This record gives structure tokens, sequence and C-alpha cells, in this order.
RNA sequence: CCAUAUAUAUAAUUUUAAUUAUAUAUAAUUUUAUAUUAUUUAUUAAUAUAAAGAAAGGAAUUAAGACAAAUCAUAAUGAUCCUUAUAAUAUGGGUAAUAGACGUGCUAUAAUAAAAUGAUAAUAAAAUUAUAUAAAAUAUAUUUAAUUAUAUUUAAUUAAUAAUAUAAAACAUUUUAAUUUUUAAUAUAUUUUUUUAUUAUAAUAUGAAUUAUAAUCUGAAAUUCGAUUAUAUGAAAAAA
């Protein structure tokens, strides 16, 4: 029931997996970058983050490129190779 | 420590297991050419071996890593049956036969 | 690796000197393959026979 | 007539798949080695140990001889009924009135059966 | 049961129908009366080696009511009479894999208990490396600081000690700590121990904030260091982990693994093993415990001088700096030797007796035999793989 | 060659004495038929894991306990097409396997080796859903005897 | 067929590249210089 | 004739795998002694027991009919046809287009099963390298190293010598959604990698098609139309 921007996760969710399977633009590198980034260790889990721990998470989730901007992206470059 | 400079120099083509510098040269077209080369090059890494007066190869330690993977492509059968366990008594113990003694004696 | 690069370096350079060998650290695409590598003209020439036969 | 070595050695040389074996076989307390290897680091598996040592068993000499096997070839298991096909064929030359029994338990007879096109 | 195999014998309670019988109880003073012969810990022994973790899963204690070992004369008396009789009492245990390292480090802390010592044990290192317990950074400890670890070990070395030993010993100097505590959390925000008038057990019952149990840890070990009332033995089991691990698998801000001496368990560890923090009273020792579930580098050969350096080791396979610092304090190895034939027939005795032996194997089989069999099916003497041979061998 | 004593005195004594089995034929099969891909290993851990806490939870002979349930859980003589046919040991071992993994499968451990070993506990403490199917074969078997 | 290797104890004591040269000094090359 | 088991010869055991290699030769279609049941009744079969046995498998090798053939690409000869064309050369394209339809295989749909790791290197066979193979090392992905892929450079070997190439499953530890069967805070314990108590806590961390970015390999040339790497994507697939 752990929400960030709009997406939910489970508490038993690992943090450096959920992030990666439930936004666009992160994978698994970038949701260990992230992580790493943000002191939380390895295995962390949802249920255990704070509030502001959540909140710096969409912080940082926010500043990179990903969901509607990555998505128009993709589509953009699409359309410019039908063109 | 001119041997020791040139077994560094000589990289792979040195093997410290059997102590050996092994050269092969086939790029001239006749095979006397390239006993010429070979023989050059003996007298080069020789020649600057023997110089030590601006050279300084000591604390480099021998690299044997090429050795190391040409011996593990390599089966081995370094054991050898246990000393104690021989046991002499119960060897075969030739028998007296009087028939060969009065034909030789 | 405990051993410094500087040492590794001049052992490279100079035994790639001793035995008639170029030494490229920086390592660009000279593309010195090309020159060593081996011709294969005349034996794709000689697939079919010599062409100087009886007839 | 196959005899003892002059260290009292019983040498004998089996096969099984691919794999083959020779084996010196001494009297002593037990022990065996394989490749210069405990029998427990160089086999795994229990099933091998127990093929190797059951000609020891059937003759109820088991504890009574020292073993150095020496394998090469094939897998785990061929490697190690090549040995106890070796054990046998050893064991034969200290008692050769124990090669009927050990020739009814069935480690005296090589397993022919191999891989096939 | 809902656990795996091994997490079901080990948590499962299947001890609870194993035979009540009665063994002779393990002293070392004693070790004549019970050389070579299988005893029982003592009632108070199993407490304090519990707590310590001594005991182990896959060791196949499931059998017995209690936990039980065979007081070796080339294993348990050879290793217990250096460790009580050489200048210098470091000692790293190496074997083959399952020749019973654990066993005889269980074995080293019973002694310990029997002569008053407190005991500090870590018992699988990889928890505090494996990165699934939480971790931060500390500036005044320039040092990483793991608090789950840390308040769990904490209070393993309370319990698993007596309080008797840990009153005793006291503070050198004031120590004061934030408070989490409920009563005195909120009404007072700090804790404040004195010297000479508060003790040691005072500060292995300190609740301090996560981050604040950094200084907590450090404290301790500082303070059972320069003390000499009590001999202090640390312990270390399944230790090549930590050496065939240099690195662990936490991250710093900028994705670079961290260092294992950057984190403080790694350092408190090393720096004991290296000899840089001196335990004082002389009697204090060192035992690490090798094994066979982790990987083999030349670190630990060449630390205890079997091979020669081969400085063209990649950093995997080598790592110097643990060398040089195994090799600053000065660490001898003891290898444990394996069971030779009559321990086997000791072994295989008590397990007959134990009615965990099966029906072919008791029924029907010369008894000599049968000692040639197992014998041989062991490894010529691997307690394990004895005993998978009698217990896990149905065929 | 003239045996000497010590060899003579070995060929009286074993000769005096049976052969050993090389293996449990009843272990074996279930083995054989715990395998797939040819990992027999596999099958032996399992199966000696099972048995493991079968003597862990009863302090018997777990061995025993096996042959006790395959023998009283199979069925003799089975209705095929309908007149009943006689089982030999094999098929009976093997019905009475599948029957014990039906039941183990049915089990909330997610080790197989756990659920065996618990299922094999209970049907040795005479308690399993096999003894109905067992029945019920032998009722069809009692029902259609007229057909021999 | 045969195959003779002789051992011999003793005491101790290029087309495409000239190819190449040619094309770099012809006038297609060195007029881009 | 293979394979198997042996014997002789050969190898100055550094071309070492003498546990091997290839020449010659031997051996088996197994031989026997009884018991029982059948028997054309023994000088016979079925079995079973005992004894000597290493001895248990395999291929090839002939004609006679009959059908099917032109990627009969399994050919020859002949018949007929083109001879500025149905012959011949070059550039590019196509043989890869998709509403569909059916075969053949590969990858999957999770816990009797997948992933990571396992350096004094767990354990093979048969091959291949003068129109080659590419070792070890250095550098970049990339990060202390390792792994994996390229780049630089060619060490030996033209070979029982060196390389392709440390075989992998196996075995050991750890993790693994569905699963409140889990993790977390306080306590707790003679289960401590763990137990207890109070609160908190249909496609996944299977699958990898498809799509996007940027690099790389061969070749003169990778657009139609090749392979490879990393970073994003993440479909269908569950029951019968
Ligand atoms: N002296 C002994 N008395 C009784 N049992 C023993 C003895 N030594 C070893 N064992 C048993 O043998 C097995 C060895 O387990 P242990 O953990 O001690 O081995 P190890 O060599 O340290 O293994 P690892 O490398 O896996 O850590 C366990 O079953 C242990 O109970
Ligand atoms: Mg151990
Ligand atoms: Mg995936």
């Amino acid at each position: 029931v752990v929400h960030i921007l709009g997406k939910g996760f489970k508490g038993k969710e690992v943090i450096k997996i959920a992030l990666a399977s439930k936004f666009y633009g992160i994978g698994k590198t970038t949701a260990e970058k992230i992580c790493s980034k943000l002191g939380f260790y390895p295995w962390m889990r949802m249920h255990q983050l704070s509030e502001p721990q959540i909140m710096s998470i969409a912080s940082e989730l926010s500043t990179m490129t990903i969901e509607g901007d990555a998505r128009a992206i993709v589509k953009d470059n699409i359309a410019l190779k039908r063109k | 420590k001119s041997l020791h400079k040139f077994r560094i120099l000589a990289r792979s083509r040195y093997d410290h297991t059997t102590d050996i510098f092994k050269m092969s040269s086939d790029k001239f077209e006749h095979a006397s050419q390239n006993a010429r080369y070979l023989h050059d090059i003996l007298q080069r890494l020789l020649a600057e071996s023997k110089d030590l007066t601006e050279d300084d190869f000591s604390d480099v330690p021998l690299d044997t890593r090429h050795t190391i993977a040409k011996s593990l492509r390599k089966k081995k059968r370094d054991y050898e049956f246990p000393e104690h366990w021989k046991r002499p008594e119960d060897a075969p113990k030739k028998k007296f036969d009087i028939v060969d003694q009065l034909l030789s004696t | 690796m405990n051993v410094p690069k500087a040492r590794l370096l001049k052992v490279a350079e100079l035994s790639a000197k001793i035995f008639d060998q170029n030494f490229n650290p920086s390592g660009i695409r000279t593309g010195s393959k090309i020159l060593n590598e081996r011709l294969k003209g005349p034996s794709v020439a000689s697939y079919y026979g010599n062409p100087d036969i009886l007839k | 007539i196959k005899t003892l070595d002059e260290f009292g050695r019983s040498i004998a040389v089996g096969k099984r798949k691919s794999s083959t074996a020779k084996v010196f076989v001494v009297r002593g307390t037990g022990e065996i080695l394989v490749n210069g290897r405990q029998l427990n680091d160089y086999f795994l598996k229990m099933k091998d140990r127990e093929s190797i040592m059951y000609p020891l068993q059937v003759i109820e000499s088991v504890g009574k001889y020292n073993i150095f096997a020496t394998t090469s070839g094939g897998g785990p298991t061929g490697q190690a009924e090549s040995i106890m096909h070796a054990i046998a064929k050893a064991l034969v030359v200290f008692n050769p009135l124990l090669k009927s029994r050990l020739h009814k338990a069935g480690v005296l007879t090589r397993d022919y059966r191999h891989v096939e096109r | 049961l809902y656990k795996n195999w091994t997490n079901t014998t080990h948590t499962a309670q299947l001890q609870q129908t194993a035979v009540p019988l009665a063994l002779p109880i393990f002293n070392f003073d004693d070790i004549s009366k019970t050389l070579n012969k299988v005893v029982s810990y003592s009632n108070k022994q199993y407490k304090s080696l519990h707590h310590l973790g001594s005991f182990k899963k896959s060791q196949f204690n499931e059998l017995f009511q209690k936990p039980v070992c065979l007081v070796r004369e080339d294993a348990t008396n050879s290793f217990l009479k250096k460790l009580v009789s050489h200048p210098v009492k470091k000692f790293i245990i190496t074997g083959e894999p399952g020749v019973g390292k654990t066993v005889l480090l269980s074995q080293a802390h019973a002694y310990a208990v029997d002569s008053k010592q407190i005991i500090i044990n870590i018992s699988y290192p990889e928890l505090f490396l494996n990165g699934r317990n939480d971790f931060s950074y500390d500036d005044d400890l320039k040092l990483f600081i793991q608090p789950m670890y840390l308040k769990k070990l904490i209070r393993k070395i309370l319990k698993a000690n007596d309080p008797a030993l840990l009153k005793s010993i006291e503070l050198s100097k004031d120590y004061k700590f934030s408070n989490a505590n409920p009563k005195n959390a909120s009404v007072k925000p700090f804790v404040t121990l004195n010297k000479t008038k508060n003790t040691v057990l005072d500060l292995l019952s300190v609740m301090t904030h996560p981050h604040n149990r950094g200084k907590l840890m450090k404290a301790i070990i500082d303070e059972l260091s320069v003390q000499s009332k009590v001999p202090i033995m640390f312990t270390v089991d399944n230790f090549s982990k930590v050496l065939t691990t240099a690195y662990s698998a936490y991250r710093n801000t900028e994705n670079k693994q961290i260092y294992s001496l950057d984190l403080q368990m790694g350092k408190l560890m090393m720096d004991i093993i290296s000899g840089e923090t001196k335990f004082a009273n002389g009697e204090s020792s060192t035992i690490l415990a090798i094994s066979g579930v982790d990987r083999t580098n030349k670190t630990l050969p060449v630390a205890l001088g079997k091979i020669p350096v081969d400085p063209y080791v990649t950093r995997y396979h080598y790592e110097p700096k643990f060398v040089e610092l195994l090799q600053k304090g000065n660490v001898t190895e003891f290898e444990v030797p394996k069971l030779n034939k009559q321990e086997v027939n000791e072994l295989i005795d008590y397990y007959k007796q134990s009615n965990v032996l099966l029906d072919k194997d008791i029924t029907g089989k010369k008894w000599e035999n049968l000692i040639d069999e197992k014998y041989f099916l062991s490894g010529n003497g691997n307690p394990r793989e004895l005993l998978k041979s009698l217990v896990l061998s149905h065929r | 060659i003239k045996p000497t004593a010590e060899q003579l005195a070995q060929w009286e004594a074993l000769k005096s004495v049976p052969i050993p089995p090389r293996k449990n034929a009843t272990l074996d099969h279930i083995t054989n038929m715990i395998m797939r891909h040819g990992k027999k290993e596999k099958a032996q851990t399992i199966l000696s894991r099972a048995l493991y806490l079968v003597y862990c939870q009863t302090r018997q002979d777990p061995i025993q306990a096996l042959e006790k349930s395959l023998d009283e859980l199979a069925p003799l003589m089975m209705t095929k097409t309908v007149i009943p046919v006689p089982l030999n040991k094999r098929q009976r071992n093997r019905i009475a396997w599948n029957w014990i993994v039906q039941s183990a499968n049915q089990r909330v451990s997610s080790d197989f080796a756990v659920r065996l070993g618990e299922e094999l506990t209970a049907i040795a403490k005479g308690t399993s859903s096999a003894f109905e199917k067992r029945d019920q074969i032998h009722k069809t078997a009692i029902a259609h005897r007229a057909y021999i | 067929g045969m195959k003779c290797n002789f051992f011999q104890r003793s005491e101790i004591s290029s087309a495409v590249g000239q190819k190449v040269l040619e094309l770099l000094d012809s006038p297609d090359f060195k007029k881009h210089l």
C-alpha cells in the first residue's frame, strides 16, 4: 500500500526490484543507482520506508526522464521513423 | 641480475617450470634466413641482458601466468604411491632350483 | 597489481623492441593485421589444377 | 600367473565406458586414495563410494587392504566402477581361492556397455 | 511443516522425541576421565553456547536430545592445550569440509565458559556482508555502522556470558548516549554512565538510537580490551567468507561497493586479529574457523606461509591487505586431523545407543566389518560424511 | 599352487557366509521412479531426506516403515479391460508410490522432500486416504471375480 | 610421406608494405596531403 | 571386420596420455556336472542349481519381380526446340512481401526448479588448425577485482608437442513472486543463520518476443536483408 508518484507497491516488495518493475525508465541498474544515492541498503523493502524517504524517492524519480516523458520520446521517435 | 632480466624480457617465450626459452621464426622464405633472424635476435637479447648500466629490472617479479595457463590445459599425474604403504615383506621370494645350479655349476 | 604500471610498460616496450615486435600502448587501430595477414592468392588460384596440361 | 611386486602390491587395470582405472592394492588398514586425493573429496556421490567398497566387502576384507587408485577418462560413475573392477582383479591375486566368490558377485566382469551411435 | 528441508530439521523441534539419555559432562581439566569418549555439554554450557550460536544447522543435532561431542585427543586435547599454553593465543582452525572445525570451536567455547572467560562470537559473518540489514555512515567513527547487526550482537554478548563476570569489570571513563528506553526516553534525553560506579553489564543493557549504536559497540570492545580482570575470547566462525569477500554488498552514494574494512564490523574483527586492539588480560585469545562453504583464494594459504607469494594473482583470488593483517598477528593454523578408525568406533557405539542406526546396520552385521565399512565410506574419517553414511544413506 | 593356511582359512570363513546385496531393490526402484532426466542423485537425496524426517518424527527404522506402507497400501490384484489380474511386487510398489506422491503433493511445504517425508510419517501412523483407493480397487475385484 | 626434423646443437654466438608505400606516393593519395 | 579380454614387438616414459599408441596373434556360436518337468524318453529341450570363464553387443556382404524419376542435382546417349537468343557479361532487385492455412524445431508458462558463486582450478570423448588457429598480457564497457564482449599484440603449433578449450550438468552455500508460509519495531529464549508474544506488513524478482538509443564483428558493401554487445521496453504464455 506504499504509494510513490501514484504507483502502489506492497510492503514486502524489495525497493530495487519494485522501482524497476513499476516505472517505465528505471531498470535494474538505474534502480540500484537510485537506491545507492538515497542510502537504502540493497534489500530494503517498502514497508520500512519512512514518509520523508518516500518523498525523497519521488523527487529523485521526478528528476529522471521516465513514465510519460520517456513514452513520448519513444513514440515521437517512432513517428519520425514513420515520417 | 642479467639472467632475471633475460627471463623478464622473454615474456611468454620463457617457461619457468622447464627453464626453456624457445623462439619460432617462419617469416622469411627460407629456413636459413629464419635461422639468421633467430640468432640475431638472440644476440640482441643477450647483449642487452648483459647490459646492466642503465637497467633496473630487478624489482619486477617474473610473470608466469602464460605458463600457468599452459600447465592448466594439461592433465597432471603428480601423485605417487605413499611410501609408508609399501610392504616389501610380502614381495615374491625367489625359490631355489638345483637344475640351473648344476647346469651353470 | 602491486607492481607499478610504469615498470611493466617499460618491460613491454623494451621486450617488443628486442623481438622486432611493434608496441602500441595507445590501443589505436593501426591495422597491422592487414600487413601481417598471409596471402591466399596462389592456393585459391590453384583450385582447378595447373592450366598447362598436354591436350 | 599374477604375483605381487617388490613392494607387495597387486596392480590391476579396469575399464568402464571411456574411463580407465589402475589400482595398487597392498595389505593395510582400509585406507584409500584416488588420484592422490581423499575418497570423499574425489567422489562426492555416496553410490560411487559404495560401488568401490562392494568388492572389498564381498570378500569381507574391507579394512585389511590399502588402495591407491588412479583414474582417467569418462565421468564419476564410470571412474568409480572402473576402480571397482580393477580392485576385484587385484584382490584375486592375494587369494585365488576367492576368485569364484568375486566372480559370483559380478565385480570381475567388465561392463562392456558403451555409448553407441 | 512449511520450511525447506534444512530449515525444517533445524526449526521443527525434531529432537523432542529423542531418547532421554545421560552422558559424562565435559570439562577440560577432567579430560582424562572424558578422553576419547562421547560427552554432553554441561547445563550451563548449553545456555551460553546456544546464545553464541555454536550449534548451527546441517550438523545433524536434531537426532539427539541435545548436541553432543567427542573429546578427541588429536582435535580437542591438542587444540585446548595450545589455547592454554602458547604465548600468542591466535589460532585459525582449518581442514577439509565437514571435518569438524565448528565442533572444535564449540568445544573451545565450552572451555571458555568453564574458565570464566567472556566470549565474543561472530557466527556467520555474512549477515553483515550479504546486505540484508541496514547500514549508516558515521563520521566521528570514520566508519560504516550497521545498527541491525550490532543490536543483536550486543544482546548475544550479554546472554552468552555470565552476569557475574560482566558485573565485575568496571567502566574506565564516562559514556553518554542517546536514550530510547521508554520510561526515560522522553523524561531524560540522555543516559550518563560513570567511571567505577556503573559496570559494562550496564553498557550491554544501554538502549541507544540506531545511529548512536555505532558508538555503543566500540565502547564495549575498547572497555573489554583495557580491563585485565577477565579474559576475552574473540571468536569468528565462517571466517573465510570475510577473507574471500573483501568488498561487501553495500554501496556508497557513488555506487562504489563498500570495502570490508570500511564497515565497523569488518575493522573491529580485523583489528583484534591483526593485534591493533590489544586485550589486556593476557589469556585472551582469537580463534578463527575456516569452512568449506566458502570459496578458496590464495589469501589464507599465503597468510599461513603454505605457498609462496605470486604477485601476479588477481585481486579476486589474492587480497594482500588481509595477508598483511593476518601476518601482523602471529596467527597459527591448527588443522583438525580426520578421525582414526578407533574414534569412528567410539562414535558409532553412541549412535547405536541412540537408536539412530538403521536395522540393517545393527542386525546380522559383524561389528568389526561395519566399522571397516563406515570408515571407508566416511572418506577415512570425515565426521559429517560418516554421519551421512548412517542417517542419510538409504540405498 | 598349494593354498597356504591363511588362504584356506579365509576361503572357509567366507564360503560360510552369503554375498552382500548390491542394492535394496525396493528403494532403488522407488528412487528410479522419483528420478527424471537421469538425475539419480537428486532423487536419492529427496528419498533419503524424506526417510530422515520419517525417522525423526517416528524414531523407528524408516526403511521398514516404508515397506510396511507400500505392502499395506498397494492392491494385490486389479481389474483390467473387465477381469481381475494379479500384480507382482514392482507394480504394487508403483501404484502405492503414486498414491503416496499425490497426497504428498497436496501438502504445503515448498520442498518436495518435506512433503513426502511428512506423508510417509502419516502413513506409518495409519493415516492416509489411499487406503480408500485400495479398498475400492479390492471391492471392484471382488465384484468382478466371476470373470476370472 | 616423410617429415625429417633435424636438431642442431650450436654455440651461443614485405610485399604488402612495399605496395602501401607506392600507393601513398601515387598522385591519388599524395594529392590529399 | 569392428568392439571386448589377453600375449609378443615397438617407445632411450621430455611428442608421456606406458592407465597410453598401433602392428601381429589368440579367444566363444561359450564348455561342463547334476536335479526337476516334459520328451520322438536319451547320446533331447525348458528351466534351476553348482564349476571353468573377461566374454555381453554390432555391421557388412545375392539375386528375382514390382512400383515410383526429370532439383534424374543419381547421369549418359538419342529425339525434338533457340541460335541478336530459350546462348553470354555487368548493375540493382528478388528468392525474406502477408489476410491467412498446416508441418518441423528452439524458448517458455517457477520450488521433485530456476538464478548467483565456488583458482593451488571436480570429472571426458571425438575432432580441427599452410585458403589457420589464435594463448598470456594491456585497454574500454566498468565497477577493487572477477565474469562477459569487443579493441591492441601475435607466444607456440602446422601439431601424441601449442591452440581451439579450466567441459557442463553433478555436488556445496545463498536467493527466489504467488505466500500474513514473508519482512520490520519492541521484548523473548537451553531452537540463536533460530523460537515464541504484541502490533505493523490472477503474469511475479517466471517469461523475453517486440520496440527505442548507442556501440561492435565479417566483408569492398549489413537499405531491402546478417550476427553481437550494453541501456530502456516487457507482449502472448496459467485451467482442460
Ligand atoms: N568430535 C565430534 N563429535 C561429534 N560429532 C562431530 C565431531 N566432529 C564433527 N562432528 C559432526 O560432523 C559434522 C561436522 O560439522 P561441522 O560444522 O563441525 O564441520 P566443519 O568442518 O566445520 O564444516 P564447514 O566447512 O561446513 O563449516 C557435524 O555433524 C558435527 O556434528
Ligand atoms: Mg563448520
Ligand atoms: Mg527476467
